[PDB]
């Protein structure tokens, strides 16, 4: 019944974090933990592989488009 | 039999015959047409 | 329609409705709608002109070698000398064409828009059909109907096909083509692209 | 419209003498540069509308070239003549003088003044008679003045570039000898391409 | 690359055989032959087991340039 | 700039005829039936055609003996430059449109890389042939820009 935040599912989201590897990138949503105390709570699934191997990392929401 | 479709598929093999081909064009080419150096058709 | 291949599936391109339709794309140019719109204005305009301009090849020809006129051959009427010099008619003919042709573009990007003579405002047009425009271009008054365009579409392939003939025949030979006919009556088998190379 | 089908851009409502329409490099995005334009325009118009007879007029009756008016600067002794008429003091330097001071002072005096309508229409006492009598007839002559002085403009262009490839020549004459034989004096010997 | 083209070529007009840069200045070898290998004939012979020469000093030096460049590597 | 076309000048007979000069004493150390000296006289001949072939295409011609291109421009002397370079630049799109559209479309599936390492020769026989279009498709793509993109940049 709290509205949990974040996008719900499989939402194609626009990067607008700068210090990323991806930013104005499209990736995909794979959770959002509904803890408050988070400071990152959205997770994010890619196609591109970036420099250090990884395919995922963490965001709030602010930097977030749920683009469609 | 497939396997060795996609084997054969691999971009080294396909790449070594088409530039067999081409080279094979070319001096074709040159062999028809000795020293062809400027274009004497127009 | 007439698949000229019995086996081939036509593409969704070409379903039937224009005239003409045989699914004749093996390299989906046209599978676009407004490319398919730009080449068929484009294959009615270079078809008309290109039976036009067959006519004006073998016509003069035959009439010319049978002796009841005088007329150089196609490619040897330019060196001629008329009542007016090359550059006068070509730039007269460069202006009028400026109007036309532009008329026509306009047409294409705006149906029914540029319809109207601008100098009198009656006389001016009916509502087309676009490639195939109103009253004053039909005046025997003929039904645009099926097998019209059909017949239009065919002749203007095959005059396409045989100018791009007479030009390169011309190329290799410089010849009249009537003559090139006349000796392959001949021998077709002395008289050909073998023997002349 | 000039041009039919072609829609009319936004900032081309009509809603000025002159306006078919016609802007397609967008350069009257801007008020200030739009209005700095119409004035521009109005100027060049009405400066080759004076200008063209003053070329027309000697070219014909008594005078000479349109280019040797000027001849009198390119030699030392040369003073001007008005049909046959070398007044006292046509000189270069006094002609000089007056146009530098006449006209740098007077159009700084009539530009500086800002209304800003006075700019591109004076009026004032030129227009003591009223011939802004009408304003129908008024829009109408303002649209007359544009039509005639963009000819007058391309009228000039096609002097310049006639008196380019036919060297040292007059308008009327180039006229009376191409008319003279028609479908062999004309642009074609310049361009085949 | 600036300053060798800039001498060969006045280096040929100076003896007036600027024909021979104009011919032979367009093919790599003709530079390694006719530039360098000929034009340096009268350096290397700078000092000998037959004695010196005013050269010495820069058929030394030349050689110094060889090697601290190397070092570089 | 002066200079005269080798079906003119001089210096062009003289390298002419030192070649075919140290070829044919270079061809008297054989038996003259024996198929080394018979290619040698092959191409005797044949770099003496070459000559002459240069003697007919109005190749203007150096101060040294030696052709000398003019590509300044005049179609006068257009077979060098202007023909094959228009040649060239046909080949040259046809190649990377072809590429292009084969990436556009492959794009769609699972992993690409496993088709761009192996590529659909099935699919690639299938758009190979469609050269013949790049002038005009890319040119309709440009009109309806669907050639370039504005802000996306990364990911895809
Ligand atoms: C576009 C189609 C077209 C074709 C196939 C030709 C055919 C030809 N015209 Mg040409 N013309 C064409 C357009 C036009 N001509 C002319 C008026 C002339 C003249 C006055 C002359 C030619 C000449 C030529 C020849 C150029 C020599 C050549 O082919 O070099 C490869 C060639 C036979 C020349 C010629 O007949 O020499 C044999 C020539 O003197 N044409 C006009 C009106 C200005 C044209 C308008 O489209
Ligand atoms: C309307 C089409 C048409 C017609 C009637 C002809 C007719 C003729 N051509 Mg020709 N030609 C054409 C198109 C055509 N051509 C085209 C498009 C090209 C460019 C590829 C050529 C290139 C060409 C050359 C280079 C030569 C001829 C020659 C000839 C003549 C001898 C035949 C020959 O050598 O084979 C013709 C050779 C071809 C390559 C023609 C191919 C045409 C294609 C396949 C379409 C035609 C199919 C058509 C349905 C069947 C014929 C229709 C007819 C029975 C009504 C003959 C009068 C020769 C000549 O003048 O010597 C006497 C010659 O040297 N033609
Ligand atoms: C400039 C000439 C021209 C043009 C614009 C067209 C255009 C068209 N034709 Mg067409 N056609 C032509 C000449 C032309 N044709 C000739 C000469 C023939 C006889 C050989 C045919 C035979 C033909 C058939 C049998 C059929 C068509 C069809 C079509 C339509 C769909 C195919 C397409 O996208 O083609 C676009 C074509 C081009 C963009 C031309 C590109 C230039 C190429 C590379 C030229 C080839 C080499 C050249 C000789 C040099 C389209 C409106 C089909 C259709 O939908 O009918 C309604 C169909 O069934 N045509
Ligand atoms: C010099 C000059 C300047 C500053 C302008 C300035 C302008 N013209 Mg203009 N124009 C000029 C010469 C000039 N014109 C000439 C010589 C012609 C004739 C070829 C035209 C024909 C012309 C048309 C047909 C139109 C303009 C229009 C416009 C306005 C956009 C702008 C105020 C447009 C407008 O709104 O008219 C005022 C318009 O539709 N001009
Ligand atoms: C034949 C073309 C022509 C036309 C239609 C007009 C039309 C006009 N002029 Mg005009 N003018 C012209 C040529 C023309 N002029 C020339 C060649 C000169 C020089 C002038 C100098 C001029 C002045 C100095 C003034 C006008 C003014 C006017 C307007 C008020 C009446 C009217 C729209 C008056 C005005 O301001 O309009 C309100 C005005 O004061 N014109
Ligand atoms: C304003 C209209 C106008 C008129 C009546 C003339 C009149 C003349 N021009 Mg001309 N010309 C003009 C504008 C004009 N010019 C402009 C603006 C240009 C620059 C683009 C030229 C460029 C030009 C050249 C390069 C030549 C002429 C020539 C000629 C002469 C005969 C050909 C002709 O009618 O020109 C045609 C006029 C036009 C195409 C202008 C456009 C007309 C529209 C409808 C207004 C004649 C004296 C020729 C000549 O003297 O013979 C050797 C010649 O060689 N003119
Ligand atoms: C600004 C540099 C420039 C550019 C863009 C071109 C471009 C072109 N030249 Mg050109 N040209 C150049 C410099 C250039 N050239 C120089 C330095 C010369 C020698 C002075 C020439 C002499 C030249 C001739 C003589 C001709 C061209 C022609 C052409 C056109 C074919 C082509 C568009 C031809 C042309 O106008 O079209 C056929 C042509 O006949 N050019
Ligand atoms: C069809 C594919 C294709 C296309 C359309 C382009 C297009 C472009 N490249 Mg490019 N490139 C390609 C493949 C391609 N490239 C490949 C495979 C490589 C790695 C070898 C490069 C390496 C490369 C560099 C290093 C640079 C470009 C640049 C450019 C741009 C300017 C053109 C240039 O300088 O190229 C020059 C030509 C080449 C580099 C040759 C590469 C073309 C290859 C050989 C074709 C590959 C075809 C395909 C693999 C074979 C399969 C055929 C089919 C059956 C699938 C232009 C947007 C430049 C740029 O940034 O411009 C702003 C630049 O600096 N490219
Ligand atoms: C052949 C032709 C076009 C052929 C194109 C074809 C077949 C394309 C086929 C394809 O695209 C499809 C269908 C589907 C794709 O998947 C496969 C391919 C194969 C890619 C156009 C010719 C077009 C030919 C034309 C338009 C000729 C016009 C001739 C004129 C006007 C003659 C003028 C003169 O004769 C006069 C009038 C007076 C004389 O004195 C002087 C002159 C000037 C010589
Ligand atoms: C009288 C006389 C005689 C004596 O003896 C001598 C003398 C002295 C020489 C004389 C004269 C004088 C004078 C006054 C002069 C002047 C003139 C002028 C002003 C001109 C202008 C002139 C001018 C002109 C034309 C102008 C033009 C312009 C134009 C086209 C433009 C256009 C455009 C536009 C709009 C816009 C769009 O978007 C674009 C464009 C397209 C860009």
């Amino acid at each position: 019944k709290p509205p949990p935040r974040g996008p719900k599912r499989g939402t194609k989201v626009k990067i607008l974090r700068r210090e990323s590897y991806w930013y104005n990138g499209t990736g995909s949503v794979v959770t959002v933990d509904q803890d408050p105390n988070t400071r990152y709570p959205v997770v994010v699934r890619f196609a591109k592989v970036n420099y250090a191997g990884v395919s995922t990392n963490n965001y709030a929401l602010d930097e977030i488009k749920e683009v469609a | 039999m497939r396997d060795i479709k996609t084997y054969l598929s691999v971009a080294p093999v396909l790449s070594t015959l088409w530039f067999g081909a081409l080279a094979g064009l070319l001096i074709e080419i040159n062999r028809l047409f000795p020293d062809a150096l400027s274009f004497p058709f127009f | 329609k007439g698949s000229w291949l019995p086996g081939l599936q036509s593409p969704a391109y070409l379903d039937g409705s224009l005239a003409g339709d045989n699914g004749f794309d093996p390299l989906a140019l046209a599978e676009d709608p407004e490319d398919l719109r730009w080449f068929v204005q484009a294959e009615l305009v270079n078809g008309r002109w290109a039976m036009l301009g067959v006519a004006g090849m073998l016509i003069p020809e035959v009439l010319t070698k049978a002796g009841l006129l005088n007329a150089p051959e196609w490619y040897d009427a330019g060196k001629e000398t008329y009542f007016a010099s090359s550059s006068t008619l070509f730039v007269i003919e460069f202006i009028l064409f400026h109007y036309v042709e532009i008329r026509r573009w306009q047409d294409i990007k705006n149906p029914g828009s540029v319809n109207q003579d601008p100098i009198f405002k009656s006389y001016s047009l009916p509502p087309h059909e676009c490639g195939y425009p109103g009253s004053v271009f039909n005046p025997l008054n003929f039904a645009p109907t099926l097998e019209n365009k059909e017949k239009e579409l065919a002749n203007g392939r095959l005059a396409m096909l045989a100018f791009l003939g007479f030009l390169v025949q011309h190329n290799v030979t410089g010849k009249g083509p009537f003559e090139n006919l006349q000796q392959h009556l001949a021998d077709p088998w002395h008289n050909t692209i073998i023997q002349t190379i | 419209e000039w041009f039919p089908g072609q829609p009319r851009p936004a900032h081309l409502d009509g809603s000025s003498p002159g306006d078919f329409g016609f802007d397609p490099l967008g350069l009257a995005t801007v008020p200030e540069n739009f209005e700095r334009f119409k004035e521009s325009e109005i100027y060049h118009c009405r400066w080759a509308m004076l200008c063209v007879p003053g070329v027309l007029v000697p070219e014909a009756l008594g005078l000479g070239n349109w280019v040797k008016a000027q001849e009198w600067a390119a030699l030392p002794d040369g003073q001007a003549t008005y049909l046959g008429n070398p007044v006292p003091w046509g000189n270069l330097p006094t002609i000089l003088a007056i146009e530098f001071l006449a006209i740098a002072f007077a159009e700084q005096q009539r530009t500086m003044e800002k209304d800003p309508e006075k700019k591109k229409y004076p009026g004032g006492a030129f227009d003591p008679l009223g011939f802004s009598k009408d304003p129908a007839k008024f829009e109408e002559l303002k649209l007359k003045e544009i039509k005639n002085g963009r000819l007058a403009m391309l009228a000039f262009v096609g002097f310049c570039v006639q008196q380019s490839a036919y060297p040292g020549t007059g308008p009327l004459e180039n006229l009376a000898t191409h008319l003279a034989d028609p479908w062999h004096n004309n642009i074609g010997d310049i361009v085949i391409p | 690359w600036v300053t060798f083209y800039w001498h060969w070529k006045h280096i040929t007009l100076w003896q007036g055989n600027v024909s021979q840069f104009n011919e032979s200045s367009t093919y790599l070898m003709g530079w390694l032959r006719d530039y360098l290998w000929l034009n340096s004939s009268q350096l290397i012979n700078g000092y000998n087991p037959f004695g010196m020469n005013s050269l010495s000093v820069w058929a030394w030096m030349f050689l110094f340039g060889h090697l601290v460049w190397a070092t570089g590597f | 700039a002066g200079l005269t076309p080798c079906k003119e000048s001089k210096a062009f007979a003289k390298r002419e005829k030192q070649s075919v000069k140290k070829l044919n004493s270079s061809l008297k150390k054989y038996a003259p039936d024996s198929a080394p000296a018979l290619a040698i006289q092959a191409t005797i001949d044949k770099t003496k055609r070459r000559f002459e072939n240069y003697g007919k295409f109005g190749l203007l011609c150096g101060s040294d003996g030696l052709p000398h291109l003019i590509v300044s421009g005049d179609q006068r002397h257009w077979g060098e430059f202007i023909t094959p370079g228009v040649l060239f630049l046909y080949i040259a799109g046809w190649i990377g449109w072809v590429g292009r559209s084969y990436l556009i479309a492959v794009s769609g599936e699972k992993k690409p890389a496993m088709r761009e390492i192996i590529i659909d020769v099935e699919l690639a026989a299938r758009i190979i042939p469609r050269g013949f279009i790049w002038p005009v498709a890319a040119y309709r793509e440009l009109i309806n820009g669907d050639l370039v993109v504005d802000d996306a940049d990364i990911g895809y």
